[PDB]
RNA sequence: UUCUGGGUCGGGGUGUCGUGCGUGGCAGAGCAGCGCUGCGAUCCAUUGAAAGUCAGCCCUCGAUCCAAGUUUUG
RNA sequence: UGAUCCUUCGAUGUCGGCUCUUCCUAUCAUUGUGAAGCAGAAUUCACCAAGCGUUGGAUUGUUCACCCACUAACAGGGAACGUGAGCUGGGUUUAGACCGUCGUGAGACAGGUUAGUUUUACCCUACUGAUGUGAGCCGUUGUUGCAAUAGUAAUCCCGCUCAGUACGAGAGGAACCGCGGGUUCAGACAUUUGGUUCGUGCGCUUGGCUGAGGAGCCACUGGCGCGAAGCCACCAUCUGCGGGAUUAUGACUGAACGCCUCUAAGUCAGAAUCCCGCCUAAAAGCAACGAUAGCGCCGUCGGAUCUCCGAUAGGCC
RNA sequence: UAGUGACGCGCAUGAAUGGAUGAACGAGAUUCCCACUGUCCCUACCUGCUAUCUAGCGAAACCACAGCCAAGGGAACGGGC
RNA sequence: GCAGCCAGCUUAGAACUGUCGCGGACCAGGGGAAUCCGACUGUU
RNA sequence: GGCGUGUUGGAACAAGGCAGAGUAAGGGAAGUCGGCAAGUCAGAUCCGUAACUUCGGGAUAAGGAUUGGCUCUAAGGGCU
RNA sequence: UGAACUAUGCCUGGGCAGGGCGAAGCCAGGGGAAACUCUGGUGGAGGCCCGCCGCGGUCCUGACGUGCAAAUCGGUCGUCC
RNA sequence: UACCGAUUGAGCGGCUCAGUGAGGUCCUCGGAUCGGCGCCGAG
């Protein structure tokens, strides 16, 4: 009664249940272990999946058949506008896990950050943190505020900062900022509270958290596909054509005994929109957002040392279904979970990055900016008009 | 060494014989190095040594098993430089178990993914592209 | 950076699909539209949107 | 829910297809009448034109409207 | 395989395959080892060990065989001899019919052959996902989080180098580190390539229809070519991981037993195992914090009244 | 282990219980080849009608009581013990 | 011996022509080599 | 000439079905008891058609080429 | 008590596109010393072929299987002087 | 020593149906270029 021929199981049981994530934003379930020898730094950041493109770079991989030769690798653009630290929270270690000790918010909290505190912001008197913000001015409030910071330096072992994204600087319809606790893994508790107290209601750019050619982890929710059958959800083999009552099913969902269906039997249900954590995503380029240097708009964040062009990371017509990346972006090798305009939770690696591929220094030679809204054949509009010449619209 | 290419020649694929051995077809019966799956057919790309039988050719060749090597294929495979190359025919040459070909000349081009693994085939390739 | 063998457009190192024949001639194509018309034995000098057409009729 | 904001159009970008109708031609196998004129698939020019392009593309540059009010909670 | 006839004849659907999940180890391979009639290579014996893998085909309805190749290996089994309201009916096992043998015959065959309806779930569980849920309370409501417990995942191979080296008289011929890839699997993803296109997007086109042009429509998507966006393919692309205690085993110190001894007390190294981490889920588990519509406080020991619900009957030494 | 051509002490072939042959014919049984294809490798996408939700309408089979498991014993395979 | 007039519908050939596409929808035999059985058509 | 789509409407476009005999890269029966299924072929014209045979056939055997549109040419009649 | 279904027979009625292969018979022209043959055309026979209606009901072991239906539906298919 | 013989035979070789077709010639074009010097010429 053993199965005739051996075959590995369809799907992994370590991603159960295949349910919709109860949380749209990616959640850091494990921050890197604290190393007090380092300076105080952030360990995570929030980005937004703009879209994908391909680059060209010369690989330096001694021993490979592609060493000293150019490749074309797919990359993902993650628009990462600077986040504003509007709070700090301390955790105390307890024999039943970490526990929220006390949270301190800044005096001035942006309106986009307050929209997160509401479900109906348009018809709500925006009174969140209106009685709390008076602590930073009252004499009795500032004394109690100094005691709360000195209490975190005394009774806490893990200090996290509450930061939100600047949805105002994004093409999204959404105005609600995305709050997130970013754990400080720098040094002493006194150093992390002092660093968090100084960085309150201040912006933190993506270049200060992550570095070039660094492998980071991308946390987020995958793209949802609704209810899918067992052939699409678990990739079970399709039954033959002459199968009565359905061929996209699993034939045997279990033996006679045990007289129950096992949890490991592949069934039909919701596929996609699951929480996932992919690691070893190398940063190919930390872009710079649009800025005025001498009164002129600087949008050369896609030019390389070999292109010397004046094009931005946005392709012709912008990223499809997303918009244009006018802020600082993050170019990650390969693909990442989520749809377009999906909030991505970036995080430093928990592992050590010492392999040949991990510490590989990346030097891009060309960044494709052809229109992804079809078979785009021009990198810039300038060369589209130069190649085609004048049209009738002129 | 060789990077993974798109396989497009499963077992039972009759490919052209691109050498002067006298054979015209190569009926691929299996592929070297294929461990196996419950229902997956052993497929092969260019540069992969396969076990093939001749269907049309000389009688001293069309009833035996011959180690062949695929040099061309119609299935477009991607190279590391982002190039998708495909040929107008699936071709192979009869070789030994060590890479030495039975014939002496090769008609048509030979894929670069095949010329780099088999130097004895690359020497008889009129065009490596 | 190659040029399309049918439309004459400029192909970038990430796009396209090259096609080698038995006679040793390798052709690069921008997209499947230039490739499908090439395999259909269509004359590029008669396809109105190609480079060989605008050069033949002196449209530039 | 008026410091504004949200729609509907329009414009531009983008991409798709492939050179629109009309008009002209000393292009047209010809043929029929009195070089002229008529018929004549196709051809050329206008004209990479025309068409449509978010409804789940991108950007507003303008135009013209819109601002309520379901139920319930200590 | 029998023996038995205990259960089932107001029926428990009957062979095999397909499909799919888990389990057993009496271990083929892989991890760590011991042994040899172990020089190397190969192989054999044995131990911890079921984590992981165990294929594609020809013939036969076949389980079972046999052969072709591939492969680290192509190990053996269970789960109502797994699995028919999952399938498929090839086989067996109705009625048609043929042949052979048998019978006077009707017919028989545990012989062969051909054709022969595979019904029902909307109920309860289980499982898969999807809403919601502690009817009592200054609670309502929101954000950021913690976390018991449960799931759990990676795997194997090749090439280069070591090295033609150790080893061997030769013939032959390794290994560790390192490097570059791949198999199987898992989770994704659409920049690219490929597939799909009733955006019925554009071109063309057959028959017909609106007098014709023009513009269109009709033929359950007329057809064809190309085709955006989406979705999608090891048919494109990206990613897949660290500790702890130890098993087998090899040892330390060291008695019992003046010696010896890995064991008795006490120690060390130690793995595809195990547990955990990473990862997924989030509880009649919980924390911090925000905001709280005439509604609520200290009153100081509020005074004086009506209703319920526990216990307890000095002690938080 | 199929098919075909041979071999025939043929368990148990055989001459109107007809033997042998055979063009043509066959929704007959079987084998092979070419072509062909999603049968498969290995599945994906699109459409219509459904399923789904809704207004109206509105059954039946079935039902001791019922409905979370493991082992135990038991009429030797529990759901209750 | 034909001139005038009238009357169709087919067939063949040629040029030109478009993206080599044209029984463009619709309509509309896959073929070959063999074995067994029954001759065939018909019937159940 | 007849008719409201055949005993109902509305909104969505999940799984899984039924149908469209939808399409599908590369391979082309490796699927399966078995090419089951549908895929190929298809009309017409011009060519070319074997083994075998009861000489009737086999036969549309098999295998080829052509096919649109437009402008012409040629031939095929009747009547006074 | 029933042949209003069906089986067979009898009587009297009704009905079956368009094509294909193309037999006897016939005409004319070639070859031959003659016996006689050859070619073209005509002709339209057949339990002949393709195939619509009709009559049947092969396969999908499709749909359906408390159905539209106590045997139906779709495609495919047999025959159609 | 020849013949018959399934194998749907076959290593073996010639003219040809229909496809595909290098190469040259020719034709229609193309006009990189250098001699005049902004038009005739070679190409
Ligand atoms: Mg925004
Ligand atoms: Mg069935
Ligand atoms: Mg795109
Ligand atoms: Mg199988
Ligand atoms: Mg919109
Ligand atoms: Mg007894
Ligand atoms: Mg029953
Ligand atoms: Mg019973
Ligand atoms: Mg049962
Ligand atoms: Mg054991
Ligand atoms: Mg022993
Ligand atoms: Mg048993
Ligand atoms: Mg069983
Ligand atoms: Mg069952
Ligand atoms: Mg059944
Ligand atoms: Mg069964
Ligand atoms: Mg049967
Ligand atoms: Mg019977
Ligand atoms: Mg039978
Ligand atoms: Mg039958
Ligand atoms: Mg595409
Ligand atoms: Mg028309
Ligand atoms: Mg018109
Ligand atoms: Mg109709
Ligand atoms: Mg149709
Ligand atoms: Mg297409
Ligand atoms: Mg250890
Ligand atoms: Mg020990
Ligand atoms: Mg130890
Ligand atoms: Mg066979
Ligand atoms: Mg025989
Ligand atoms: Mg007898
Ligand atoms: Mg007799
Ligand atoms: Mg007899
Ligand atoms: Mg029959
Ligand atoms: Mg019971
Ligand atoms: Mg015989
Ligand atoms: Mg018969
Ligand atoms: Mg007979
Ligand atoms: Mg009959
Ligand atoms: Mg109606
Ligand atoms: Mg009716
Ligand atoms: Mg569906
Ligand atoms: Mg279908
Ligand atoms: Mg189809
Ligand atoms: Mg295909
Ligand atoms: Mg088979
Ligand atoms: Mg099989
Ligand atoms: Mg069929
Ligand atoms: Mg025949
Ligand atoms: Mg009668
Ligand atoms: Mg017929
Ligand atoms: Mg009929
Ligand atoms: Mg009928
Ligand atoms: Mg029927
Ligand atoms: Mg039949
Ligand atoms: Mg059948
Ligand atoms: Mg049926
Ligand atoms: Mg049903």
């Amino acid at each position: 009664s053993h199965r005739k021929f051996s075959a590995p199981r369809h799907g992994s049981l370590g991603f159960l249940p295949r349910k919709r994530c109860k949380r749209h934003r990616g959640k850091v379930k494990s921050f890197p272990k604290d190393d007090p020898s380092k300076p105080v730094h952030l360990t995570a950041f929030l980005g937004y999946k703009a879209g994908m493109t391909h680059i060209v770079r010369e690989v330096d991989r001694p021993g490979s058949k592609v060493n000293k030769k150019e490749v074309v690798e797919a990359v993902t653009v993650v628009e990462t506008p600077p986040m504003i630290v509007v709070g700090v929270v301390g955790y105390v270690m307890t024999p039943r896990g970490l526990r929220s000790f006390k949270t301190i918010f800044a005096e001035h909290i942006s309106d986009e950050c307050k929209r997160r505190f509401y479900k109906n912001w348009y018809k709500s008197k925006k009174k969140a943190f209106t009685k709390y913000c008076k602590r930073w001015q009252d004499e009795e409030g500032k004394k109690q505020l100094e005691k709360d910071f000195s209490s975190m330096k005394k009774y806490c072992q893990i200090i996290r900062i509450i930061a939100h994204t600047q949805m105002r600087l994004l093409p999204h319809r959404q105005k609600k900022s995305h709050l997130m606790e970013i754990q400080l893994n720098g040094g002493t508790i006194s150093d992390k509270v002092d660093w968090a107290r100084e960085k309150l209601e201040q912006s933190i750019p993506i270049a200060n958290v992550f570095s070039q050619d660094e492998m980071i982890d991308v946390i987020g929710v995958t793209k949802g596909h609704g209810c899918k059958g067992v052939t699409s959800r678990w990739h079970t083999k399709k039954l033959p054509r002459k199968t009565h009552r359905g061929l996209r099913k699993v034939a045997c969902i279990g033996a006679w005994h045990p007289a129950r269906v096992a949890f490991s039997v592949a069934r039909a249900g919701q596929k996609g929109y699951h929480h996932r954590t992919e690691i070893n995503k190398k940063i190919y380029k930390i872009g710079v957002g649009y800025h005025n240097k001498d009164g002129k708009l600087v949008k050369n964040n896609a030019s390389t040392d070999y292109d010397l062009s004046n094009k931005s990371i946005n392709p012709l017509g912008g990223f499809v279904h997303y918009g244009e990346v006018t802020n600082d972006f993050l170019m990650l090798k390969g693909c990442v979970v989520g749809t377009k305009k999906r909030v991505l939770t970036l995080r430093k690696s928990l592992l050590v990055q010492t392999s040949r591929r991990a510490q590989e220094k990346i030097d891009l030679k060309f960044i494709d900016t052809t229109s992804k809204f079809g078979h785009g054949r021009f990198q810039t509009i300038e060369e589209k008009k130069n190649f085609m010449g004048p049209l009738k619209k002129d | 060494a060789k990077f993974r290419i798109s396989l497009g020649l499963p077992v039972g694929a009759v490919i052209n014989c691109a050498d002067n051995t006298g054979a015209k077809n190569l009926y691929i019966i299996s592929v070297k190095g294929i461990k196996g799956r419950l229902n997956r057919l052993p497929s092969a790309g260019v540069g992969d040594m396969v076990m093939a039988t001749v269907k049309k050719g000389k009688p001293e060749l069309r009833k035996k098993v011959h180690p062949a090597v695929v040099i061309r294929q119609r299935k477009s495979y991607r190279r590391k430089d982002g190039v998708f190359l495909y040929f107008e025919d699936n071709a192979g040459v009869i070789v030994n178990n060590k890479g030495e070909m039975k014939g002496s000349a090769i008609t048509g081009p030979v894929a670069k993914e095949c010329a780099d693994l088999w130097p004895r085939i690359a020497s008889n390739a009129g065009s490596i592209a | 950076v190659e040029l399309c063998s049918f439309s004459g457009y400029k192909i970038y190192p990430g796009h396209g699909r090259r096609y080698a024949r038995i006679d040793g001639k390798v052709f690069q194509f921008l997209n499947a539209k230039c490739e499908s018309a090439f395999l259909s034995k269509r004359n590029p000098r008669q396809i109105n949107w190609t480079v060989l057409y605008r050069r033949k009729h002196k449209k530039g």
